[PDB]
Order: structure tokens, then sequence, then C-alpha cells
């Protein structure tokens, strides 16, 4: 364990090497959480990056000779000298006092190391509920609500996702208080329920790894972890704490308008309309009527756009303001044929849905114009 | 912009 050695393809390297680098990146602090984590051990290569709220490990198998051992690396350069070596290249890895050599052909690269011993892991926890799923699904389930999650609100627990799993299905929820997105969907196993905060840059990471095709998705959950595993990769992340909102209690309670319209008709209209909406702000008036929908924008500049569409719309005339960047976030997720908009009045949310599908669901809050 | 919560 005191001379770590490897030899290993340069084509079994290089897609662990990139997906172990996710966690990294800006924001240097302790120094070795830039480098990559390495051990050898029993025929198996480990690589693991952290950000300390959550790791990615890629499990590497070792046909030749190899000696076991751990020691860090910078992580970028180490992957920018793999992938900087020709097509089929041998990489044959060793550590030499404080230094890790990377030889291949009459290459040689030294470079600087930190002790393994100062890398940090995740504390031991237990998983209370695991399942499998196809990578599509999950893809689907993190796509259609990604874009809602907040950023940087003081309401820590809407800079994330929920991920919650109630009797077949497996449900996310993501919102910003002003709009809401959850989609939902079987899983073919019996659940527990368990309803978890997953944070957005693991939402982001996960959602990385999924470029398998047919590997199927592992994942287990605790009460203060998620892990979840594709192929050779173990990805684990820290949840966030807090009551995330009931989203049942968010959609609109008896919508009494329901308008239908092109998917891609609206949002070319958003779209265009949006030119002259004001750049902050972003607000945008829509004023429905029999059968037809028109949306108008302006701007500081009195500059004024206006679309007129034909619609599916019979109910009470009303005028109702919204961000159009949240309207065209909702229609970019829907990529369907017909969207429905269910509405109640001028100072109410809408909801947004395919017309030919309930697996998912939008709620946008208006704006006073 | 109001607030759903």
């Amino acid at each position: 364990a005191s001379h770590m050695k490897f030899t290993v393809e340069r084509e079994h390297l290089l897609k662990p090497l990139q997906q172990v680098s996710g966690p990294l990146g800006g924001r240097p602090t302790l120094p070795i959480l830039g480098n990559l984590l390495l051990q050898v051990a029993d025929g198996t290569l480990s690589l693991t990056g952290t950000d300390l709220e959550m790791e990615m490990v890629a499990r590497v198998a070792l046909v030749q000779p190899h000696e076991p051992g751990a020691t860090t690396v910078p992580a970028r350069k180490f992957f920018d000298i793999c992938r900087g070596l020709p097509e089929g290249a041998e990489i044959a890895v060793q550590l030499e006092g404080e230094r890790m050599l990377v030889r291949s052909g009459r290459s040689r690269f030294s470079l600087s190391t930190l002790p393994a011993a100062d890398f940090p892991n995740l504390d031991d926890w237990q998983s209370e509920v695991e399942f499998t799923l196809p990578q599509a699904t999950m893809k689907r389930l993190i796509e259609a609500t990604q874009f809602s999650m907040a950023h940087q609100d003081v309401r820590y627990y809407l800079n994330g996702m929920l991920f919650e799993t109630e009797g077949e299905e497996l449900r996310t929820v993501a919102t910003d208080g002003h709009r809401l997105a959850v989609c939902s969907m079987p899983i073919g196993q019996s659940l527990p329920s368990h309803s978890v905060i997953v944070p957005r840059k693991g939402v982001i990471e996960l959602m990385r790894m999924l470029d398998g095709g047919d590997n199927p998705l592992r994942v287990q959950i605790g009460s203060n972890n998620i892990r979840a595993h594709v192929g050779d990769f173990i990805f684990t992340s820290k949840l966030v704490d807090g009551r995330f909102p009931d989203y049942r209690r968010v959609l609109p309670k008896n919508p009494d308008k329901h308008l239908e319209a092109g998917c891609d008709l609206l949002k070319q209209a958003f779209a265009r309309a949006a030119i002259l909406s004001n750049e902050k702000f972003r607000g945008v008036r829509l004023w429905v009527s029999e059968n037809q929908l028109k949306i108008t924008a302006n701007n500081p500049e009195q500059e004024e756009a206006e679309e007129i569409l034909d619609v599916t719309y019979s109910g009470a005339e009303m005028e109702i303001g919204f961000n159009v960047s949240y309207v065209l976030d909702v229609l970019n997720a829907l990529k369907c044929e017909n969207v429905r908009m269910m509405l109640t009045d001028s100072v109410s949310s809408v909801q947004i849905e395919d017309a030919a599908s309930q697996s998912a669901a939008y709620v946008v809050m208006p704006m006073r114009l | 912009q109001a607030a759903l919560f």
C-alpha cells in the first residue's frame, strides 16, 4: 500500500477521468479538492473527485500487474495528459516519493501529489430505500423540472430538487417561488414513501452521469444522503434540510378557464414578443377572449410587440401578466403538439401542461403589470 | 412578480 503502481489502456481511463472531475472546478479552497484520489487494490483502480457536498467514484478494472496504494493528483492536469496521449496508448502510473509519474511511449510526466490521507470523505450512512430504473426515466424526470429550481434563494430548500417516491412512482418537484414544475413516472416497483431535496449542483452532476444508454440506474436514499450507481460510477450527495413546498397545494384549485393552443406557435409568439419586453422584468400581457390569445410586450423605450393567435378558448375574457422567460421555459420543456393553460383570474397562478399528457405539470405565478 | 408561497 506504500508504492502504488498501475498500467492501463488510455481508452479505459478517459471517460472515468472526465466523469470524476465533475464536482471539481472553480473556487480554490482546500488544495486537495482540485485533486483526484487514486486508489489501487485487488484488481481495481478507483478514482474519486469531491467538493465536500458530493463525490463521484469511478472503478476501472486493472488487468496488468499493479501494486496497491493511494495518492491524489491534480485532476485537470492528469486528465489533459491522458487525453493528449495517442489513441491506443498504454499509460503506466506510479508513485515515486511525493510525485506521481505518468509514462507512455517516450513521454514522461511528473505531477505533484497531496496525501491520500488528506482526501475528504463523506460521513458513513445507512440507506433506507433502494430502487433501479432506466437512465432515460431519470433523465425525463430531471429535464422536466430542473429549470424551475431556485439558484441562491435564502429559502435554501428551493436551491435543489425534491425527489419523492410514492406508490409505484418516482416524482421530481422544483420551484423558486415564482413557478413550479412537477413530473412523475412509474417505476415498476412498490416503494416506501420518501421525500428528499437534492442540492442543485448534485442534480446537475446526476444528470451528467446519465450518458450511458442501457446501463440501469440504481438509487439509494438515506435520511441525509443520496447515492446513484450507473455502470462503473457511484455518485453520492448530501441532501438539503428543510420542508419543501407541497406541489399538491400549489396546483391551482379548480381553474375555470381552459385555453388550448399549438405549443410551437405559442412558443414562437412569446419568443418574438419577449424581444420588446423589459430586459430585467420581462413582463408580457396576455388577453384571452373567445378562441383568441393576444400577447403584448412593451419596454421603457416604449417599443411594443403584439401577437394575435387563434386558440381554443370559450369563457370569460381576462387579462393576465407574466414573466415571459418563465413561460418560455415551460414551453421549451413541454416539446409537444398542443398545450393547455388553465387560468382563474389576473392575480392567480396558471397551470400549463401538455394537452395529451398529465405526467408533468407546471405552475406559473403572474405579475401585476 | 407575485409569489406562489
